[PDB]
């Protein structure tokens, strides 16, 4: 279960 | 209202002058830009990114611009000595990319359709024509915190070098996460910089198996090479002291320029404090930041100055 930095 | 009577009553001291920047305390420079001179200029939201720039108001040492073509809400204020400004044509003789007007490129064609007078060379701190930061070259990579994340120490690259400054860019994301500073930021280290440290590097947005990111493959696979370590200088922590009041621009209202007070330090910040206003109010700025100023910086300008409230 992937965590990813999203910035929209 | 005056600056002596107010320290009297509060009995409260100025920040000396000699705490901060030449160029945030310089006062006898004269503001030479007109209503209507055009320039080029970085775009505070897009910092990689030139526009043409017109003069639409003029405060003390302080300059209102708009971009052509644009709506004026993007209008912004800068300080006369700002060196993110730069003297029509600069972009063609320095290899920079220039954004033309909304929906419209030749200076003297454009000159000649608005009858308009470019802004005068001599007025222009940076003209790239100064001695640049030496060890940084456009292309070469370093690990940067990002000032606007800043538990992330991220993988960087030099975009850009114009006189004593470059620009930092954030590998893979956009440009709105970009800054320009000088080899003393102290958001900025070498490459490796993560790993002696013991802490993690965030790597470029989408690389492929990120948590096996490699300096040394990212390197290789990218023709780049690090900035040299010899080339990061240690910047001295700034000497501000908590109480001590300035003067500093308002972020809610640009034009106005406020009576104010360290509320709080950092090594390289400062917590600035509106007298009089809601501790709401208070901000986290950069002690280099162009908008913090000695008192005394307003009324030797020509700028008003908000006194508390
Ligand atoms: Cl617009």
């Amino acid at each position: 279960h992937r965590k990813v930095l999203r910035d929209n | 209202w005056s600056w002596e009577s107010y320290l009297e009553e509060q009995k409260a001291i100025t920040a000396p002058v000699s705490l901060f920047q030449d160029s945030q305390a310089v006062t006898h420079n004269k503001n030479g830009f007109k209503l209507g001179m055009k320039l080029e200029g970085i775009d505070p939201q897009h910092p990689s990114m030139y526009f043409i720039l017109t003069v639409a108001e003029v405060c003390g040492y302080r300059l209102r611009l708009h971009f052509d073509g644009y709506s004026e809400c993007h209008d912004f204020w800068v300080n006369a000595n700002s060196p993110d400004i730069h003297p029509a044509g600069w972009f063609e003789k320095t290899g920079h990319k220039l954004q033309p007007p909304k929906g419209y490129f030749s200076w003297s064609q454009y000159l000649r359709s608005t009858r308009a007078q470019a802004a005068p060379k001599h007025l222009f701190v940076s003209q790239s024509h100064s001695p640049p930061p030496l060890g940084f070259q456009v292309g070469m990579k370093l690990e940067a915190v990002d000032r606007m994340n800043p538990s992330l120490v991220c993988v960087a690259s030099v975009t850009d070098v114009v006189d004593s400054r470059f620009l930092v860019h954030f590998d893979n994301w956009d440009d709105t996460y970009d800054y320009w500073c000088d080899p003393s930021s102290p958001y900025i280290h070498p490459v490796g910089w993560c790993q002696k440290q013991g802490k993690p590097l965030t790597p470029p947005q989408d690389y492929p198996d990120p948590d096996n990111f490699c300096w040394e493959k990212y390197l290789e696979e990218t023709g780049a090479s690090a900035v040299p370590t010899w080339a990061f200088k240690v910047r001295p922590p700034h000497s501000f002291l908590v109480n001590m009041k300035l003067e500093a621009v308002d972020r809610r209202n640009p034009a106005l320029i406020r009576v104010a007070s360290v509320e709080d330090v950092e090594d390289h910040r400062i917590k600035i404090h509106f007298d009089g206003w809601s501790h709401g109010y208070d901000f986290w700025i950069d002690a280099d930041h162009p908008d913090i100023h000695p008192a005394g910086w307003c009324s030797k300008t020509g700028h008003p100055l908000q006194p508390p409230l």
